[PDB]
């Protein structure tokens, strides 16, 4: 692409991950600072022991009490946010039960006392977590009916946890009157707040009882330990130690004297915490599993490790591998900083997500919908359709379509009422277009509105562009490949294919085009098509059969892909310039490359377009058949995402013929048993031409920066529960993807309320090379490191974009106003009145709000100058038509004469209507002495229609009637 | 009046008794008035809501065990581990919880209530999961080295204290702090912030200010005798040599002959010239203001010099005033060094000569136990009090004083307060050889008292008609004193001198007051003959500025410079030992950990400090309060008058310079000024505010508006207030606990001694009888209005009137409270009065002398008259020899006879009571009086039996003090009585009872102080909570406003960006 440079060609998209996790070594958490202040104030008013040794013991006890309160309050703060974080936490402490070195409570190891002490400390940790969970359950049960905001609920939770430690602090600090006074003031403030929130006395008493039970766990464990002389059997009998963890520790003590694909698959398969999952994080960070667990158990140490020795690329890879959804978060600071790392397009949504994630998801969906409402397409669909001709008015469908009437469908759907104004709904409901046209437009509206689909598209484009940028040659057509990527995405979602499986196909072809059919599965069933189950290898072989270093590149040069590449090139070179020089006509490029230029076909642009189309078609083929258990649920959800209750109008196709016919219907080329080439060229391809120029705002933003839009799924990795209840939740059934060994994680959505309550989330690392099955991470220093996952994609892109050319594949045979747009919106006794030769029709139609076509034109958001130009062009067209019908008969057919006469009489009647309406508008204009374009907006500012205006004249109406009668006289003759 | 009790008519009539029995309704008056009669009509269980909710209240119970003493306390307060085990085991036998790794159920608040609630501690259990600089041991080693016979020599080896793990929390070794810097941070939040930022061998002699005794002997007449070591220094005046010197023998100094005579009150006299360089010559002050220097005349000021030139006949001691050269016949001075300076030890006791008297210039005690055996008990001092006194009381405390007898005021003398006082004849030196001085009014009053005393002596001599030589010498002494009152004539009216302008400071300020707990610890080991100084116990709450001024006065012993710079204003805001902005922290930083006296002097509770007195260039230190015998001994003392990162960089660099040699010290003052600069930084600056907010202040209270910064400043200030009040409360509570323990110990110890103290005995008043050498003057202290020598008293020796040779003992007896038994008998009581008597004795029996026949006859007659035949025979077998009438060999003195009587009485505890023993001794005294014995005396205490043998002369009034001073006086009297009569168990029992009473009174005072401190603590804590709440509210409002503004900005940016990419896509390659 020479109509650019090496500058602004790579800057069009961004792919480098930025680092936003910051934690200096001198930083303290909010809970730590609050507890330090409170315990300092308690210490200033303590009761010093009367003997020095007892004073030293008391000082040690007070420091320990501060540490334990910090631990309990931090754990309670974590549990209050995400309840499931308990299970990921305790299961890890159960994993490290006995041999944890770094426990905050404690400031060849043959001493039984030290081993017992460590064991007892870990048991105390687990019992404290269990107590906090019980208190959380009690709190939820009490707070279910009161119904206050989530922020207030979490604040009350934290305050109750803090207040529950009053007896412990009173006794530890010596029951001094000052300590009791401070704690009484705090308790009184808490009681006032709780009573204000609606709690009664019994609920407050129960909550305080549970909190005080939570805080007394550590001293209870220490008393147990010291009273029995460290008898592990009796401690296990009392029920303080988990049986499985204690058994594992005993086995470890008595015993004391592997590809990444397997461990990653095991980690993804289980929703609960898996110790082998840590091993996965071991590979990405060059760190032992035990060290990673120790850092995880200490929040500040974990933040320091993340911010110092781990790069942004490693964090992105780890999050996109689903690791962060299973590694426990030990402090709210961890969650907040991880939220800060995954930057959404607008930081304020991340700010809302830190406090209340549900409101943040709602605000994000609202922002997407709002940007959809004012987008470049939702306002000018009707205007552009009736001008370029790819939209057919409802009255024209009656006589225009002998057979293509079955291929025409209206634009408006049920849910469109919730996007556009009701007056614009009337204009949109009068338009009929091709079925593929309507599906493509609905899909373009769907992708740019839903957070889940937009995130999936952003992830796919991020992967494609970040693997394109590292190739020096292939980086020169990033905008072209992105435009084709988006067009194919819209087409695929229009077909009804599973959008979220697009990455999978992107790998599959990338494997085949590199490896051959051997890189597929022949031994287990893949998809049910025809009358029997067909394996993946056989399915792809039959796909290639019916369709039409690196081995299989020649498979891309077939009959079918050449026409598709030609269509893509036509769309690009029509809506913009050529992909080579910029200044070049729409038809000259394709004509030159087709009728001549031997051995110069399949340009790099054509090769990339054919590659993309092949990958989308493969995705559609796998997604439109009856698949196995894992993919069936994802396909069903993707079909249920569609706005209309019926785009699913049985696209579950069971035999090859129907599916191939459907795909050929939604993939145009030319010729084919398909309606005609002319209809395709007059009503379908101009739509794609316009769509290439009218992409929505949100799609352009996501394609500009895709990391910010995959940040939605990255966020939902951290908190993915629903506000309503926790009864329906079975995300484990969808994650059991046995079809492929690719690192793509499909999850469900629970933050959205409607209607994406069952949305799908795609997790796909942006550094995954499908050909060599390696992850290309960037180290903190700056050196790329390849990690095994059990001549990569950049080599394939370089070989796709080289100077090598193919030699005459298949055919290469030869090359394949505004007034009507104004007229297209025009809409019993009426027909009998105006059937033929009638004049009273004017006196029966001049009045009427439904007949006010100028209102429809204004609702189309058409400029006043454009309306004037359309009126003048309609006048000129009618002037030409009158003489060409009366005195220039090419075919003096009675039926044609009558049809054209009725058409021109209706056009002249609309001309009179808009003459009166525009004279009225000019009268109002000169009455309000206002600039014109402002008034055009002002019309919707006052929300006034033309009906209430009564600027009667007496000369204007007379001359208008005279000229209209003069116009219609010789027409009727 | 007819309604003297302010009662109603009926009630008043009933009180008078004027209502007959017939008109009285017995039931109504029985139910109304008060001569009436009276008539009486599962340990793991879930805690009850009342019990659980009582754990959060500020005042859940009002139990008061502070005044419940258990002498036999078996304190074994231990956390009930077995009970906790029982509760845990019981809880685990309930319905098992499900859905948790731990299967056993939860005890709803039972465990927290049992482990932490009320009706070897838990901290010991929690401390089983984890060196100190012992100051006391090092101090003991240093003091033992000082006491060693080779070092210097009065060696008293201090015992070894208990281990630091068992030492008392208020002991000597913990005055510099607990030494817990490694475990805990300083209690101040700003101190924590600065610490996090990194910006934070003759020791027995202490110099306090910036750079003997004479005995009296009954003579053929009055003697001023003197321990003879020679004069370390003869108080000369070499200013003017040769002539105009007399060198009076009595004063042991040279006086001037009249041939060479060629809103502060001080500021008022000088009219504002108080700067140390702008003082005006003294002559100008005299000329300008003569109404304060003249005897209310126009122009005839004349300092008489003829009197002091003439040697005093009969060696009368009249301290001559400080000499003055300029005589009135009808200019910025450097002020240095106009006076000679010397060293004076403040801890030495001073016994100056008696004014008006002649000068000749040239342990074991018997205790009766409960079972009835009078075994001896060697008296000893416990190691704690020994170490305390060796660290504070026994050390040498020296001061730079003005050498008055060698000083003279000249024409060019600056208008110093001492100069004004000397020129106005306000201060006069008293002791010949020391710089001790006294106000002139005191000397005049002493001269008047001696005049009256010897006038009555002359009257008695006239009545007896003694030799004319004695009469003539007494007449000469009387005339000499009368002349000395006016100093210049015999007919001149007596003169009155004005108050000296030099301010006075009590010496305890420079010596240190002992806390009540330490005083009771000393009292636990009753030592006969000891005295408790009332001014060493009187403590008053000080202020930070007063301590700052005191350190500005006191110099650093290591370097000699003042402890605090003269320009260092408001360097302290805290009293805590663990803080960083406190005198203890500053002294530790200076490295003065080996000087517990400095730590004591700068404590919050000490002696009163007057800032003005320390501000003056010269001030008086009072060494001993005035007495009817001796004037108030005083001495005169002369005073010789940038960001956080940058500060961290210099502090790091300054320590690095230590590694090299540099200069001799080169570091102390620079580091001190740097650290002061760090101390007094401002918070409002954005850098300091950011550092503090990111170090200590939580994130919920972060802000930048003026309101948030002001609230942060207020929070820090109220935190300092909380520090101060909490420290005060903690110290008072520790003192209260120590006093309670020591009082219980004292009660347990006194419970082993038999009850033989005669504190309910009322002796009948002594009836009157028929009725050349000059004896001394005896003193009697009493609170009875209308006292005569015949009132008598109850004591160890028996009935009679007790008189004391030493005025101190009589003064102590004057302030002691009237005995409770005697209070119900004495009709009227008045101010503490001291009565003069001159003894007139015919025969006197010594108590520490061999028993004569008359005493044995009186003893036998009394025993025969009072005791029965069997009792008499038992007494004879007990005290007399089996075969003879002569006394036993072990019994040789009347004191031993009294001890034997006490032992015999205690043997038969059933039928012998203290009243009966005292009646027996009284009968012995009456028999002695019948024989013709006037009184019984050892040197000091005289038991007058015949009231006609003495005559009252004068009564001196004393100031009525509070309860604690009264108890201290009673203990002092009891201790002196025990010190004289060590062999009589009654004196020891009285001393023990007085000690216990004093301890109890001190405990009550401590309770009052603790209640005051607790009220202040409650106020401070409530204020701190209010400030924190307001700060949190304001910061949250600010943060919400900023966040909402950012959200609105983001939404507007989203609108603009969405409308920007919402027109068309017509750019070739720009997306």
């Amino acid at each position: 692409s020479k109509h650019c440079g090496l500058e602004a060609n790579q800057k069009a998209t961004d792919n480098e991950p930025k680092k936003r996790i910051r934690w200096n070594k001198s930083q303290r958490t909010l809970i730590e600072k609050l507890t330090a202040d409170k315990h300092r104030k308690l210490r200033q008013s303590r009761r010093t022991a009367d003997i020095y040794g007892d004073e030293v013991s008391a000082a040690q006890s007070q420091k320990l009490a501060e540490i334990e309160e910090v631990l309990i309050r931090s754990a309670g703060d974590v549990i209050s946010l995400d309840r499931g974080q308990y299970d990921k936490w305790a299961s890890l402490v159960s994993a490290k039960l006995g041999w944890r070195r770094g426990n905050p409570l404690n400031p060849a190891l043959k001493d039984a006392r030290r081993v017992a002490q460590n064991l007892i400390n870990d048991a105390s940790h687990i019992r404290m977590l269990d107590g906090i969970k019980r208190f959380d359950d009690i709190y939820r049960q009490i707070m279910k009916p009161l119904g206050m905001t989530t922020d207030d609920a979490r604040a009350l939770f934290n305050e109750t946890i803090e207040i529950g430690s009053i007896p412990k602090n009173n006794k530890i600090y010596g029951n001094s009157e000052g300590v009791r006074l401070i704690n009484s003031l705090r308790h009184s403030d808490y009681i006032e707040r709780a009573k204000g929130y609606g709690l009664n006395d019994e609920a407050i008493e129960t909550l305080l009882r549970a909190a005080t039970d939570v805080h007394s766990v550590f001293d209870e464990m220490r008393v147990i330990a010291e009273a029995t002389g460290h008898n592990i059997e009796e401690l296990q009998n009392l029920g303080y130690f988990p049986r499985i963890a204690t058994r594992d520790f005993n086995i470890r003590l008595r015993k004391a004297l592997n590809p990444l694909s397997s461990v990653w698959q095991k980690s993804r398969k289980f929703n609960y915490f898996v110790p082998d999952d840590l091993e996965v994080a071991s590979k990405l960070l060059n760190t032992s599993s035990d060290e990673i667990a120790e850092m995880l158990l200490n929040p500040r140490e974990w933040m320091e490790f993340l911010t110092s020795s781990v790069s942004s690329s490693q964090i992105e890879t780890m999050t996109e591998l689903g690791v962060m959804s299973k590694l426990p978060m030990t402090s709210r600071e961890v969650f907040e900083q991880l939220v800060d790392q995954y930057e959404l397009p607008y930081k304020h949504i991340n700010e809302m997500f830190k406090l209340d994630p549900h409101v943040a998801a709602e605000e994000y969906a609202r922002v997407l919908r709002q940007a959809v409402g004012n987008s470049a397409m939702l306002k000018t669909v009707v205007k552009d359709g009736l001008a370029a001709g790819w939209a057919v008015p409802e009255k024209m469908l009656k006589d225009l379509s002998p057979k293509e009437r079955a291929n025409f469908v209206p634009l408006s759907f049920q849910k469109l009422d919730q996007f556009m104004s009701p007056e614009q709904l009337e204009a949109a409901g009068k338009v009929y277009v091709h079925r593929v046209v309507s599906d493509q437009w609905r899909s373009m509206l769907e992708i740019s509105m839903s957070a889940n689909k937009l995130g999936a598209f952003a992830s796919a484009w991020s992967h494609l562009s970040t693997f394109l940028n590292k190739s020096v040659l292939a980086s020169r057509n990033v905008l072209y490949v992105g435009t084709n990527f988006l067009s194919g995405f819209v087409l695929t979602n229009a077909v009804g294919a599973n959008v979220f499986t697009v990455p999978h196909a992107m790998m599959d072809i990338s494997n085949y085009l590199a490896k051959g059919l051997d890189a597929f599965d022949g031994t287990k069933p893949f998809a049910k098509i025809g009358g029997e189950w067909i394996s993946k290898r056989e399915f792809f072989k039959q796909f290639l059969l019916k369709r039409g270093s690196f081995k299989s590149i020649g498979a891309l040069a077939d009959v079918r892909s050449a026409k598709r590449a030609l269509e893509y090139l036509w769309s690009y070179s029509s809506s913009f310039g050529d992909p080579v020089r910029g200044t070049k006509g729409a038809a000259e490029y394709v004509g030159s490359l087709l009728n001549e230029a031997t051995d110069n076909f399949f340009s790099p642009f054509a090769k990339m377009a054919s590659f993309l189309d092949t990958m989308y078609k493969w995705n559609a083929y796998t997604s439109l058949v009856e698949r196995q258990g894992a993919a069936e649920l994802a396909n069903t959800i993707a079909q249920g995402m569609t706005l209309e209750p019926i785009s699913r109008i049985g696209r579950k196709f069971d035999n090859w013929r129907d599916l191939s016919r459907h795909i050929d219907d939604y993939f145009f080329t030319f010729d084919d048993p398909g309606t005609t080439t002319k209809v395709i060229s007059k009503y379908v391809r101009p739509f794609a031409n316009w769509s290439m120029q009218s992409t929505p705002a949100m799609l352009r933003a996501a394609l500009r920066s895709p990391q910010k839009f995959s940040a939605y799924a990255k966020l939902l990795q951290l908190y993915n529960r629903g506000n309503n209840d926790d009864e329906p939740l079975n995300q484990s059934q969808l994650t059991d993807w046995q079809d492929d060994e690719y690192p793509v994680i499909l999850q469900r959505d629970a933050l959205q309320t409607g209607d994406g309550n069952g949305g799908l989330l795609v997790l796909f690392p942006h550094t995954f090379d499908p050909i060599t099955d390696t992850l290309n991470v960037i180290d903190n220093a700056g050196r790329t490191v390849n990690i095994l996952f059990g001549d990569g994609l950049t080599s394939m892109l370089t070989e796709l974009f080289n100077d090598t050319y193919w030699a005459k594949p298949a055919g290469l045979l030869l090359g394949i106003p505004l007034a009507e747009a104004l007229l297209g919106m025009y809409t019993l006794a009426w027909e009998t009145a105006v059937k033929n030769g009638n004049w009273s029709a004017l006196a029966l139609m001049t009045m009427g709000a439904r007949v006010r076509l100028i209102d429809t034109a204004r609702n189309t958001q058409m400029t006043l100058d454009e309306i004037k130009t359309g009126i003048d062009e309609l006048q000129k067209a009618n002037v030409n038509a009158a003489r060409q019908l009366t005195l220039n008969p090419e075919k003096l057919s009675e039926s044609e004469r009558n049809k054209r006469t009725e058409r021109l009489t209706e056009s002249l009647t609309a001309e009179y209507q808009m003459k009166y309406d525009y004279a009225r508008l000019i009268n109002y204009m000169k009455a309000k002495r206002i600039p014109p374009k402002r008034l055009l907006f002002e019309m919707q500012q006052r929300s006034v229609n033309v009906s209430d205006l009564e600027p009667v004249g007496g000369k204007q109406r007379l001359q208008l009637e005279s000229d209209f009668r003069r116009r219609i006289e010789e027409i009727n003759k | 009046s007819a309604n003297q009790f302010n009662l109603s008519a009926t009630d008043n009539l009933l009180q008078q008794g004027k209502i007959t029995q017939e008109l009285i309704n017995e039931t109504q008056l029985t139910q109304s008035h008060i001569p009436t009669v009276y008539s009486t009509p599962l340990p793991g269980q879930k805690p009850s809501p009342e019990t659980f909710n009582s754990q959060f209240n500020a005042q859940p119970t009002n139990e008061d065990a502070s005044r419940s003493f258990n002498p036999n306390a078996l304190k074994r307060s231990q956390f009930d581990v077995e009970g906790a085990l029982a509760a845990i085991r019981n809880i685990n036998t309930q319905e098992g919880l499900t859905g948790y790794q731990t299967i056993k159920p939860w005890g709803e608040g039972a465990l927290s209530s049992l482990m932490y609630g009320l009706g070897y501690t838990l901290d010991a259990i929690r401390g089983r999961q984890y060196a100190f600089d012992d100051l006391a041991e090092r101090m003991r080693q240093n003091r033992n080295a000082r006491y060693n016979a080779i070092n210097k020599t009065f060696g008293r080896e201090i015992a070894k204290p208990v281990a630091v793990e068992e030492r008392w929390s208020t002991d000597l070794s913990f005055w510099a702090g607990f030494g817990l810097d490694t475990i805990l941070d300083p209690i101040d939040s700003i101190g924590v912030a600065w610490k996090a930022s990194g910006l934070l061998t003759n020791t027995g002699r202490v110099i306090v200010t910036p750079a003997n005794k004479y005995q009296v002997v009954q003579t053929p007449k009055g003697e001023v005798s003197i321990p003879v070591g020679q004069p370390t220094v003869q108080a000369k005046l070499p200013s003017i040599a040769s002539n105009n010197k007399v060198t009076s023998l009595t004063l042991r100094r040279e006086i001037r002959r009249p041939d060479g005579v060629i809103n502060w009150r001080w500021s008022r006299v000088v009219d504002g010239y108080i700067n140390p360089e702008g003082m005006q010559p003294i002559i100008e002050v005299v000329r300008r203001k003569p109404e304060v220097f003249t005897t209310n005349s126009t122009s005839g000021y004349s300092p008489n010099w003829e009197y002091w030139s003439a040697p005093k006949v009969d060696d009368l001691y009249i301290p001559a005033p400080i000499d003055v050269e300029f005589k009135v016949i009808p200019l910025a001075l450097p002020y240095g060094e106009p006076y000679p300076l010397t060293q004076w030890d403040l801890s030495l006791e001073t016994n100056p000569p008696q004014i008006g008297q002649r000068i000749d210039n040239n342990q074991r005690r018997r205790v009766i136990k409960a079972d009835g055996t009078a075994v001896y008990e060697t008296v000893r001092v416990n190691p704690e009090t020994q170490l305390l006194d060796a660290a504070i009381t026994n050390i040498n405390v020296v001061a730079n004083v003005v050498d008055v007898p060698s000083m003279s005021v000249s024409q060019s003398t600056p208008a110093s307060p001492l100069a004004i006082d000397a020129a106005s004849d306000a201060l006069r030196p008293v002791s010949p050889g020391t710089p001790l001085v006294a106000p002139t009014s005191e000397v005049n009053k002493q001269l008047v008292d001696q005049l009256t005393r010897l006038t009555e002596t002359e009257r008695m001599m006239k009545r007896r008609g003694a030799s004319p030589e004695t009469l003539e010498r007494i007449r000469t002494q009387k005339l000499e004193l009368r002349k000395a009152i006016a100093d210049g004539d015999e007919l001149a009216e007596p003169k009155v001198k004005p108050e000296p302008v030099t301010p006075a400071i009590n010496k305890t300020v420079l010596t240190g007051t002992m806390t009540m707990s330490e005083l009771s610890q000393q009292l636990l080991d009753n030592v006969p003959g000891s005295r408790i100084d009332p001014d060493k116990v009187r403590r008053v709450e000080r202020k930070l500025s007063e301590v700052e001024a005191l350190m500005k006065v006191i110099p650093n012993p290591i370097t000699g410079e003042p402890l605090l710079g003269s320009a260092n204003t408001r360097k302290f805001r805290t009293w805590a030992k663990d803080s960083s902005t406190s005198p203890t922290a500053y002294l530790n930083k200076l490295g003065l950990q080996e000087y517990p006296l400095l730590y004591r002097l700068f404590e919050r509770d000490g002696a009163a400090i007057d800032i003005d007195a320390l501000a003056h260039p010269e001030f008086r230190v009072i060494l001993d309060k005035p007495l009817p015998d001796k004037t108030s001994r005083q001495v005169v003392v002369s005073n010789t008058p940038m960001t956080i990162n940058e500060l961290r960089s210099e502090r790091k660099l300054l320590k690095s310079q230590i590694n090299e040699l540099d200069d001799p010290s080169d570091l102390i003052e620079r580091l001190m000024e740097l650290d002061d600069a760090i101390n007094n930084l401002d918070i409002t600056k954005p850098e300091n505010l950011k550092v503090v907010q990111d170090e200590v202040i939580p994130e919920t209270q972060h802000g930048t508006s003026p309101e948030v910064v002001k609230l942060t400043q207020q929070k820090l200030d109220i935190e300092n207030e909380v520090i101060n009040t909490g420290v005060r409360v903690q110290e008072l509570e520790l003192e209260l606990a120590r006093q309670k323990v020591q009082l219980e110990d004292a009660l347990s110890r006194i419970e082993e001694t038999a009850d033989i103290n005669p504190h309910d005995v009322i002796s009948e008043p002594l009836p009157s009888g028929r009725a050349n050498t000059t004896e001394g003057s005896l003193y009697h202290g009493t609170r009875v209005k209308g006292w005569t020598p015949g009132n008598g008293g109850v004591g160890e020796w028996g009935s009679g009137t007790y008189f004391s040779k030493s005025s101190q003992a009589a003064s102590d007896n004057a302030i002691k409270p009237l005995r409770p038994a005697l209070g119900e008998v004495i009709d009227n009581v008045t101010q503490p009065t001291i009565h003069e008597v001159l003894p007139d004795f015919k025969r006197t029996v010594d108590v520490n002398s061999p028993v004569d026949g008359d005493f044995s006859a009186a003893l036998l007659m009394s025993a025969n008259e009072l005791m029965d035949g069997s009792e008499f025979t038992s007494f004879k077998r007990s005290i007399m020899k089996p075969g003879t009438v002569q006394l036993r060999d072990t019994i040789k003195t009347p004191a031993d006879i009294y001890a034997a009587i006490e032992k015999y009485a205690a043997k038969n505890d059933i039928e012998w009571t203290p009243e009966r023993t005292h009646k027996f001794k009284s009968r012995i005294n009456e028999r002695l009086r019948l024989v013709g014995v006037d009184a019984l005396t050892d040197g000091d205490t005289t038991l007058v039996i015949n009231p006609d043998a003495v005559s009252v002369i004068n009564s001196h009034l004393l100031d009525e003090t509070d309860a604690i001073g009264t108890s201290i006086a009673r203990y002092n009297s009891a201790s002196e009585a025990a010190g004289r009569n060590s062999g009589i168990p009654t004196a020891n029992a009285n001393q023990a009872e007085a000690s216990v009473m004093l301890q109890r009174q001190m405990y009550e005072e401590t309770i009052e102080k603790l209640e005051d401190a607790k009220r202040q603590q409650r106020t401070a804590i409530t204020k701190s909570h209010e400030i924190d709440e307001q700060l949190t509210q304001t910061a949250q409002a600010e943060q919400t406003t900023k966040r909402q503004q950012r959200v609105a900005k983001s939404q507007k940016r989203a609108e603009r960006e969405a409308e920007r990419l919402g027109k068309k896509r017509d750019n070739p390659c720009q997306f």
